[PDB]
RNA sequence: GAGAGG
DNA sequence: CGATCCTCTCGAT
């Protein structure tokens, strides 16, 4: 079909390895940007300390809090707060946690992203569940506790942008790569005796054919074949974290293209 | 990791800093300069520990 | 600061997008200036950010300790062996642009220290406020609202520069300024001043 | 050769070259007269003091003398003919920037000359680095520099550290 | 800290240079720039 | 010693020659003696040069000196500044030092020389000897809060 | 405005010098006698070799702000493999009625001796330096 | 003082790692590198992440209080 | 007493760095105390973009006293004065 | 303390409009677009497809300064071809460039096991 | 035992010490370009040996990496700012009420240590943190 | 002193400063904060009412406002506490506090102010956080980095201050200066090293980037220069790009040591109408150099025009290396097995050379020169044959480096670093040196008690063998601190003692000024000099320029 | 007063 | 009777 073209290498709920072509490097460095600032993600965004007889402050705790990855799977059914006409918050735009944890045990009490409990009507979308990607199913060590201990404090979870503050990233590393080769000539490596035998081969060169010393410099050629590698956090699947890239990418094109027509 | 080493005077933690001194009964003899009547000094800086 | 007399403070903080990136998607949490190095000739920084990165990759502690027979080429060999360019530098691609750099940066791990001294800490400005009670002039230090000192050698710049108005200004208006009365027989601040 | 002067008569040269659009190939429409007489009247025009009287005329003439030498060795009609090859429209307009540039260069009484000379002195004495002479070689160049010697000259110091005669 | 305990003050010929008896006893880095430089010594 | 000289084509010519370095002073005995040039004799003790020569070779001696602490350390400072400098401490017939010694027993304001140091003593003089302060200096108009006839203030303004 | 000048040449030398993409070409024409060229060439977009014979033309024309070659229709007056753009900043008389012209395309300078040159080699803004085969 | 929850360079959740990592150092008598390669930390920025980690939450829960 | 006749006069037919700077300052002060302005305003507000256009067109009717250094001065008026700069 | 909010990056304040188009003083049929709350994402994007497009003369993208969102787009297009229909077309290409990139990962997605 | 003793500088005087054990005394009867330039046996009289070298420091500089890789004032600068670093100064800080005290959230131990940072406490109670540093021009700020 | 010659003043302001390449060169970044507490006093004037009834809306807490607003009778309104407030019908004749706006005139400064230069006026340019944004090229007259220095603002009150600051002590009108008759701001740091990288002959530009880069300059045309190659593919050269900055008329001409308008090595310069022909941008064209760009613009174009040439050069090449990137790391500092090698070597003929002439003095066959000792003359020897091998050793380093090494890049383009440095971080740090000697006998009869008595060796005495790279052993470790201790002490005495210098000469000379006679006079009336520098010249407005009649043959002058 | 910052 | 500038913080009388 038409325009850029996708060959899906590796994947998996964490990863897509993918080679993008008949693109331009504007576009597959906007989509890469758009997957690591744009994608609206739920995050915790205000927390109310009733009791905290733990060894961490109150803000330190509260920090960990919000960057523990919610489910974010239907999050454009959820409204951003700014918007609401609500006064407030409310379950519209907003997921309410809850956590109570105290040391029953002489032994160290610890605090897991499982503890948390949704208090709120979610309407049946699905969202603010920690993601829990553990084997023993418990899932971001929030804090530890000794036998007096105490920390009893409630959560409200709201959509954001990584622009706003990372833990709104549905984000994780964007392995990006094109012109395994040095073809193009876009970069002059830095060299003792030999730039060859000096630089690692990129994993990506069996996927494209070797310069040939006996060619003169392609100086017309443009980079289109892009090799990438999108990890996902959690909050929504690798798929979506690309297919939300691309739809926000789209959106606010249109959102220039409607200012036009506005004035 | 509390090392000590210190005192507590009303509540605060102080530390006597190490004084660096010249060490007394040593026989130490300087030139004097040129304007000087005399051309050499011996000195002997006697004390009671 | 690094851990080799190379202080300095933030000029700018960049979001992930903006940052330069490495092919696996590294990005930096500093970025420090070539400029920085030759003058200064802090090797081991160099050699502490080489050997780093190996610990890193290899989890293991690097021996940075002194008077051994650690080498540059010893590390370059284990770095390599990561699949690495053995001196630390990497390939990357402009955060705006997405375009590979021309150039390849020297690129890992590095101790730095978080300082004391911070600009909120520091920030002082004053428009008026109070005064001391002798001298009727500004009060000391950014703690009590103070005014700062304009000293004598900034009054000689505003000499050399002929700035007589601004200079009287600093003098008068801003800081002291007083209206005495003079007897025109003795010239002394006698006269009793009975206004009104 | 070099010296501080002011008016930079090879930029002037050069701006009459470029602005009149000169071609190296065609001769010139000036004469022996317009150029050696021209070159006189432009000295009698640069000036640095403005009494009429002889004190200040023989001072106004001293003050001139280097850049008067400057300006004849520059201006010379072989010079301005087969070097320069300027015509009367650039050769005049060199006549006249030279005496704007030379009178926008004279000192502006108000200037605070005192506190610039202390700061234009000060300033590089602070920057200066080692007390002792970078002279590490030879033993016999152990004379007093940098600071210690700043040092010596201001206080104008009766027992220096390092007298010595240079005998020719 | 540890520093601090370990420190040294000396009041008032070459007083702030590192003296080459120093090695060993007194560290040949650590000393303030400026103001007391070479007076205060660390073990 | 590196010399440049005149050559009989025109041109100047590296001609070197002989020249004594000396530890120590007698400017007047040694200019006197055979085989030198008593007119290139030269010494780093511009006093000696001043005592020998007069005030205006003592002033040039005095320039070069205060020149050559500024040239080895590989900084160029103008003319004009240095001239200025040794002029100021040279326009009295001696050597004025820059010290409280020098240029603050002089003629000038008293309360522009209480400003640099003895402040005190300076003041209590002015009062004994019964002193009058022009008030023409910079230093007595900052102790004034009136415009110093400098620059800006080194004329007045009317309609 | 036309051709200003037109020639063959064989390449001498052709030196890299510190370089990747440029070279200095040394040549002398195969009409000429005392004719002479050295130039600054992009080996990377044309590459040449010693004893190379090519064509080099001197032209004025085929100002304003440069759009972009939109092909199209556009035909300009190449039938050229290299074409360079530069400023005439010297003209050097090599004694009697030997002159050499000094043009620098954007830094890429070049040196062309001879004597002809003449009524054709003006000291202008322009000039155009075209090479085939 | 506790695991970071997430690697400050890249994002990656690392909060959730700690303890499967010393019981792959103990329980399983491995090695810091193959530890860390078996969490998944494949690239350094993740890996400096726990390697270099100091647990002085340990030390600040013996205090009785 | 003291004073130089206009014939006679010594000093620079031309203004002085320090000399437009206290003018412009001078005539700034006034037009931003509402003093009347002497040139067309062409929708400037700044009093010294107007006192800076007031000196360009000769309209500041302001004198310069120069004092020499024995007492005696020099009266040049802001009309007269050359400004290069 | 003197930072400001985090979304001054992507929320138009009281007065600020997304596009702000000014015709250019210097070049016929040139104009000057400021985008507010925008970076390199947009700018980059739109800059690489307007050049694609045969009628376009000049096309350039400044972010001033790093502190502020905004950046400022020059265009310059040929005689009876105007510059915001220029935009236009650049921003209709680029949404069905996406729209086929969505489509075509999808269509993979869907093939794929993991 | 008397295996090991002590000396103070007036004593120092009359001995001969060996640098290393090894590298000092086996005997004498192919080298690593890398490695640095060591002279020699030279004298071979010795009393005494250091127990090692990097011992002529004190606390601050001992948490230099490589300091014999620098040029001598840096590692004196690095001496003072290593004082103004903020770690975790003790572990019973949350039970303290100190006139000041700033706390690192999260304090690493360094990637790059020395032998003598064991018994600093270092790696225990650290001043730092690993960033991931480039060294570039990016945007000139 | 305290009281009188200097006082704490209101009206000013302190912070830690931070660099911007997006700042013009006579700017200042003021915080927000700061704006907001700084206040300046305008009369309502019917030309502003409008603005200050506005400003007085906004009050004290959102910037573009007021706090006060004073009256007749002179009575001031708070507004942050008035009822009215909210009310205040604004009449001519009363005056508005208002917060210090963009384009207001400053005083910005960095103790200690050695220099004129030290205390100069900008223009106000009110931004968000907390640090003073500057002009990098202005980080010079104030001594300025930004490893945690603070400087100081001072704000005028009055019309005629504003002015005096404005047409004085404004940076423009400072860029050519009277200490050293030449530049005292120039192109620095990474433009400085981006500069040269962008004007190598190699170096050539793609027109999606061009056309950025030609944007990126406010000063603009809106007119593409034809490129440099218009074959397969249009490409423009670095050198071209960069002339988009340079304003035209702008003529300047150098010659480096091969220079030959046909410039094989791309040195020396030639700029015509602002174009540039040949020559490699580096500090010797675009710093503070005597005859360079900077001297130029400002005397042909003007001080204005001058200022708006660091932004251009400014914007076009940090845009470039942006996208271009530069880097250093450790390989940087690694010289050829070869070379190390030869450096080896090096060092081994030196160590012989010094054998030798102790053998020989030990003979008493070393005979000393007239006026020195016979030890004195060893010494002298000794030392020379050391220095002579760290200087043979650094060259034998700085040739192996590749003109890709990014140490020698910053070298060529006068960016940071000389051949010391090279040679100290690649072949050899050497000889260390206490009081102009080599390392002295602490102990009796040695340096170390792990040497010997009466062992006068290079590695005895303070000879480090070893780069910074390869390292230093203890003895050398130590005998480097000895020799590094040394710099720290006179560094902290050449401060304080340069300081009291400094206050003597400015004491001494206050009252010096240039009288309407062009006179040079004290407070006194006395005569200093006849004629300001002999000549009545201002110090800024000359240059050095060659005597032509002086020099040459009586042949060469006559023709 | 000491400790520090450029 | 001199002995850099300015800036900060702290504790104690
Ligand atoms: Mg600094
Ligand atoms: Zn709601
Ligand atoms: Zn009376
Ligand atoms: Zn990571």
């Amino acid at each position: 079909e038409e325009g850029p073209q996708v060959k899906i290498r590796e994947a998996s709920k964490d990863n897509v390895d993918f080679i993008l072509s008949n693109v331009d490097l504007a576009m597959a460095n906007s989509l890469r940007r758009v997957m690591i600032a744009e994608i609206p993600t739920l995050a915790i965004d205000s927390v109310e300390v009733e009791t905290n007889t733990t060894v961490l402050a109150d803000e330190f705790i509260a920090h960990r809090l919000g960057l523990i990855p919610l489910q974010s799977m239907d999050i454009e059914q959820l409204e951003y707060s700014r918007d609401c006409f609500c006064e407030d918050h409310c379950d519209k735009c907003s997921v309410v946690l809850t956590l109570q944890a105290f040391g029953e045990s002489e032994s160290t009490t610890n605090v897991y992203s499982k503890d948390l409990v949704i208090v709120s009507n979610l309407m049946g979308r699905n969202i603010g569940h920690p993601i829990i990607q553990d084997k023993e199913g418990n899932g971001v060590l929030i804090c530890k506790l000794r036998k007096g201990q105490e920390l009893k404090l409630t959560c409200v979870a709201k959509k954001g942008i990584a622009k706003e503050h990372a833990k709104w990233g549905p984000a994780a590393a964007i392995e990006f790569e094109y012109d395994p080769w040095n073809k193009l000539k876009h970069t002059d490596y830095w060299y003792e005796q030999d730039s060859a035998k000096e630089w690692p081969q990129s994993k990506n060169c069996e996927y494209e054919d070797p310069p040939n010393e006996g060619d003169p410099f392609d100086y017309k050629a443009q980079a289109d074949t892009f090799y990438m590698n999108v990890e996902s956090v959690g909050s929504i699947p690798v798929d979506q974290v690309v297919v939300r890239g691309i739809d926000t990418l789209q959106k606010k094109v249109a959102s220039i293209l409607l200012a036009l027509t506005q004035m | 990791f509390d090392m000590g080493g210190y005192f507590i005077i009303n509540g605060s933690e102080k530390v006597l800093i190490a004084q660096e001194r010249s060490a007394g009964n040593i026989v130490q003899v300087f030139k004097k300069a040129a304007p000087s009547p005399i051309s050499h000094v011996a000195e002997i800086r006697s004390a009671l520990e | 600061a690094s851990r080799h007399g190379q202080k300095g403070t933030i000029g700018i903080t960049y979001r992930r997008e903006d940052m330069p990136f490495t092919a696996e998607g590294i990005v930096p949490d500093l970025i420090i200036n070539p400029h920085a190095i030759p003058s200064r000739m802090t090797v081991a920084h160099l050699i502490e950010c080489l050997l780093s990165k190996v610990a890193a990759l290899s989890g293991n502690e690097g021996d940075a300790s002194p008077f051994t027979d650690i080498t540059v080429e010893g590390i370059s060999k284990l770095l390599r062996e990561h699949g690495y360019q053995s001196r630390g530098f990497e390939v990357m691609y402009n955060g705006h642009t997405g375009k590979k750099l021309m150039a390849q940066i020297f690129f890992g791990p590095t101790y730095y220290q978080r300082l004391r001294h911070m600009v909120d800490d520091k920030i002082h400005a004053r428009a008026r406020g109070p005064m001391q009670v002798l001298t009727r002039q500004p009060v000391e230090g950014r703690s009590r609202d103070g005014g700062l000192r304009f000293g004598e050698m900034e009054r000689d710049c505003m000499i050399a520069h002929g700035a007589a108005s601004f200079l009287k200004e600093r003098l008068m208006e801003a800081s002291d300024a007083f209206r005495v009365h003079i007897c025109g027989i003795c010239g002394l601040m006698t006269v009793i001043a009975k206004l009104n | 050769a070099n010296w501080p002067l002011p008016v930079n008569i090879r930029r002037i040269i050069q701006n009459a070259q470029q602005t009149f659009h000169i071609d190296h190939t065609k001769p010139s429409d000036l004469t022996i007269k317009d150029i050696v007489l021209g070159v006189k009247d432009l000295q009698e025009n640069l000036l640095v003091l403005r009494g009429k009287n002889e004190i200040i005329q023989n001072a106004q003439r001293d003050a001139v003398t280097l850049f008067c030498c400057l300006l004849r060795s520059r201006l010379a009609t072989r010079r301005v003919l087969q070097e320069y090859r300027l015509t009367k429209q650039a050769f005049d307009w060199v006549l006249s920037n030279i005496e704007a540039q030379f009178l926008r260069s004279v000192v502006h009484p108000g200037e605070m000359v005192g506190v610039l000379a202390a700061q234009s002195i000060g300033e590089p004495a602070t920057q200066m680095t080692l007390n002792t002479f970078h002279f590490a070689g030879v033993a016999s160049k152990k004379v007093t520099s940098g600071v210690p010697r700043l040092k010596e000259i201001l206080n104008v110091a009766k027992n220096m550290k390092t007298p010595s005669l240079t005998v020719y | 800290t540890l520093s601090h305990l370990r420190r040294t003050n000396t009041p008032i010929a070459k007083p702030r240079q590192l003296h080459n008896t120093h090695w060993g006893l007194v560290c040949p880095a650590e000393t303030p720039e400026g103001q007391a430089c070479g007076l205060v010594k660390n073990l | 010693y590196d010399r440049k000289v005149p050559s009989p084509t025109g041109e100047y010519v590296k001609e070197p020659e002989w020249v004594l370095e000396t530890d120590g002073v007698n400017l007047s005995e040694v200019m006197t003696v055979p085989g030198i040039d008593p007119t290139r004799i030269y010494t780093n003790s511009f006093i000696d040069i001043m005592e020998v020569l007069g005030i205006e070779a003592g002033r040039a001696a005095l320039y070069k000196e205060v020149y050559n602490v500024i040239a080895s350390d590989g900084s160029y400072v103008n003319y004009r500044h240095m001239a200025l400098l040794v002029d100021v401490m040279t326009t009295q017939g001696g050597l004025t030092s820059v010290t409280r010694h020098g240029f603050n027993r002089s003629n000038t304001g008293a309360l522009m020389r209480c400003s640099f140091e003895e402040t005190v003593e300076i003041l209590f003089e002015a009062g004994a000897s019964a002193e009058l302060d022009d008030c023409r200096g910079v230093s007595e108009n900052v102790i004034l809060g009136q415009m110093a006839p400098i620059g800006t203030g080194a004329f007045d303004v009317m309609i | 405005s036309n051709t200003l000048f037109d020639d063959i040449f064989q390449v001498s030398e052709v030196d890299p010098g510190r370089y990747n993409k440029v070279c200095r070409i040394e040549a002398a024409s195969t009409t000429q006698d005392q004719c002479k060229l050295t130039l600054d060439i992009n080996v990377e977009l044309f590459p040449v070799a010693a004893q190379d014979s090519l064509t080099v033309t001197i032209a004025s024309s085929l100002t304003r702000s440069w759009r972009p070659p939109q092909a199209g229709d556009r035909s300009l007056a190449d039938d050229y493999d290299y074409v360079m753009y530069g400023t005439a900043y010297k003209f050097e008389e090599v004694s009697k009625d030997l002159i050499a012209v000094y043009y620098s395309f954007g830094g890429l300078l070049m040196r062309l001796e001879g004597n002809y040159r003449n009524l054709n080699n003006l000291k202008q803004e322009n000039a155009y330096l075209l090479i085939r085969r | 003082m506790i695991v970071p929850v997430r690697c400050f360079s890249c994002g990656k959740v690392v909060g959730d790692k700690w303890e499967s990592y010393l019981n792959l150092l103990q329980e399983d008598e491995l090695d810091e590198g193959t530890a860390l390669s078996r969490l998944g930390l494949k690239r350094y920025c993740c890996r400096r992440m726990i390697l270099t980690h100091v647990d002085l939450i340990e030390k600040f829960l013996r205090y009785n209080p | 007493e003291k004073a130089i006749p206009k014939d006679q006069r010594a000093t620079t037919p031309y203004m002085t760095k320090y000399e437009r700077a206290r003018i412009l300052g001078t005539r700034a002060l006034q037009i931003s105390m509402n003093a009347p302005v002497f040139v067309d305003l062409e929708g400037e507000t700044d009093p010294l973009r107007i006192a800076m256009k007031e000196l360009a067109e000769k309209k500041i009717p302001l004198v310069i006293r120069r004092y020499l250094p024995d007492g005696s001065f020099e009266d040049w008026s802001v009309e007269e004065l050359i400004v290069d700069l | 303390m003197n930072a400001p909010d985090r979304f001054e990056l992507f929320l138009l304040g009281e007065g600020e409009s997304k596009l702000k188009i000014d015709p250019d003083t210097k070049a016929p049929n040139a104009v000057v677009i400021t985008f507010e709350k925008e970076d390199h994402t947009l700018g980059n994007l739109i800059r690489a497809e307007l050049l694609n497009d045969r009628k376009v003369l000049f096309a350039a993208y400044k972010v001033e300064h790093p502190f502020f969102a905004r950046f400022k787009l020059r265009i310059q297009t040929t005689e009876g071809y105007d510059p915001k229909d220029a935009l236009k077309n650049a921003c209709n290409s680029i949404i069905n460039k996406l729209g086929a990139l969505k489509t075509n990962f999808e269509t993979e997605w869907n093939l794929q096991t993991l | 035992e008397g295996l090991v003793e002590y000396i103070d500088a007036e004593e120092e005087e009359s001995i001969l010490i060996a640098m290393q054990p090894e590298d000092l005394e086996p005997a004498e009867a192919d080298v690593d370009p890398a490695k640095r330039i060591r002279v020699s046996h030279h004298a071979t009289t010795f009393t005494h040996c250091e127990i090692h070298p990097s011992m002529i420091l004190g606390v601050a500089a001992s948490i230099i990496p490589f300091p014999d890789h620098n040029q001598s004032p840096r590692n004196t600068y690095q001496s003072a700012m290593g004082k103004q670093a903020m770690g975790v100064f003790l572990t019973n800080y949350n039970v303290r009420m100190d006139t000041m005290a700033n706390i690192l959230y999260y304090p690493q131990k360094p990637l790059g240590t020395t032998r003598a940072m064991e018994y600093l406490k270092f790696r225990e109670l650290p001043a730092g943190q690993n960033a991931i540093v480039a060294i570039a021009c990016y945007s000139g700020y | 002193r305290g009281n009188l010659m200097g006082k704490r003043v209101d009206f000013s302001a302190r912070t830690v400063i931070s660099g911007d390449p997006n700042l013009e060169l006579d700017q200042v970044g003021v915080p927000k904060s700061i704006a907001k507490t700084l206040t300046y006093p305008e009369v309502v004037t019917p030309y502003n009412i409008d603005r200050l009834t506005q400003l007085v809306r906004n009050g004290p807490n959102e910037h573009p406002g007021a706090k006060y607003v004073i009256r007749d009778s002179g009575d001031r309104i708070d507004l942050r506490y008035s009822k009215r407030a909210g009310d205040i019908q604004l009449q001519y004749g009363w005056k508005v506090e208002r917060h210090i706006m963009d384009n207001d005139p400053v005083l910005f400064n960095r103790q200690p102010s050695l220099h004129k230069m030290s205390m100069m006026a900008h223009r106000v340019k009110v931004i968000p956080y907390s640090t003073f944004r500057l002009n990098l090229s202005v980080t010079s007259p104030y001594n300025a980095d930004f490893d945690g220095d603070e400087m100081n603002l001072h704000v005028p009150q009055s019309e005629e201050t504003r002015a005096e600051l404005s047409q004085l002590c404004a940076v423009p009108l400072q860029i050519v200066s009277p200490q050293s008759n030449k530049p005292c701001m120039g192109i620095v740091q990474d433009t400085l090293c981006g500069i040269r990288k962008l004007t190598l002959r190699d170096t050539f530009i793609e027109l999606d980037q061009v056309l950025n880069m030609l944007y990126w300059v406010p000063d603009w045309d809106g007119v593409i220069p034809t490129p440099a190659i218009i074959k397969p593919k249009p490409l423009w050269s670095g050198k071209q790009i960069l002339s988009v900055a340079i304003p035209n008329g702008i003529h300047l001409q150098r010659f480096d040591e091969g220079t030959t308008l046909l410039s094989p090595k791309d040195n020396g310069m030639l700029i015509i109408d602002g174009q540039i022909i040949f020559g490699v941008v580096e500090k010797k064209t675009v710093g503070s150099s005597n005859g360079g760009l900077i001297h130029v613009v400002t005397r042909e174009k003007g001080p204005q025009v001058c200022a708006k040439l660091f932004g251009n050069i400014q914007k076009v090449v940090n845009f470039w290396l942006l996208h271009n990137g530069f880097s250093t790391g450790i390989g940087d500092t690694i010289a050829d097995g070869p070379t190390m090698r030869e450096i080896t070597e090096t060092i081994a003929e030196a160590k012989k050379k010094v054998l030798d002439v102790t053998k020989e003095a030990q003979a008493n066959l070393l005979t000393a020169k007239h006026g020195m000792t016979l030890r004195e003359s060893f010494e002298d020897n000794v030392v020379r044959f050391l220095n002579e091998a760290r200087d043979k050793a650094g060259r034998l380093a700085e040739v192996n480096l590749k003109d890709l090494n990014n140490v020698k890049q910053m070298v060529m383009a006068g960016s940071k670093g000389s051949f010391i440095n090279i040679a100290q971080m690649s072949a050899c740090v050497g000889q260390q040196s206490v009081e102009g000697k080599r390392i002295a006998f602490g102990f009796v009869d040695r340096t170390l008690p792990h040497f010997s008595k009466d062992d006068y060796s290079p590695e005895s005495k303070g000879f480090v063998e070893n780069s910074y790279l390869r390292g230093l052993t203890p003895q050398e470790f130590f005998f480097h601190a000895m020799g590094g201790r040394e710099g720290l002490i006179d560094t902290a005495v050449k401060t304080a003692e340069t300081g009291y210098i400094q206050r003597r000469l400015v004491k001494a000379l206050e009252d010096i000024m240039v009288h309407y006679d062009n006179t040079t006079r004290n407070s006194l009336g006395n005569v200093i000099q006849f004629i300001y520098g002999e000549d009545g010249m201002d110090a800024a407005h000359i240059e050095k320029q060659s005597l032509d009649t002086i020099g040459g043959s009586d042949a060469a002058f006559e023709k």
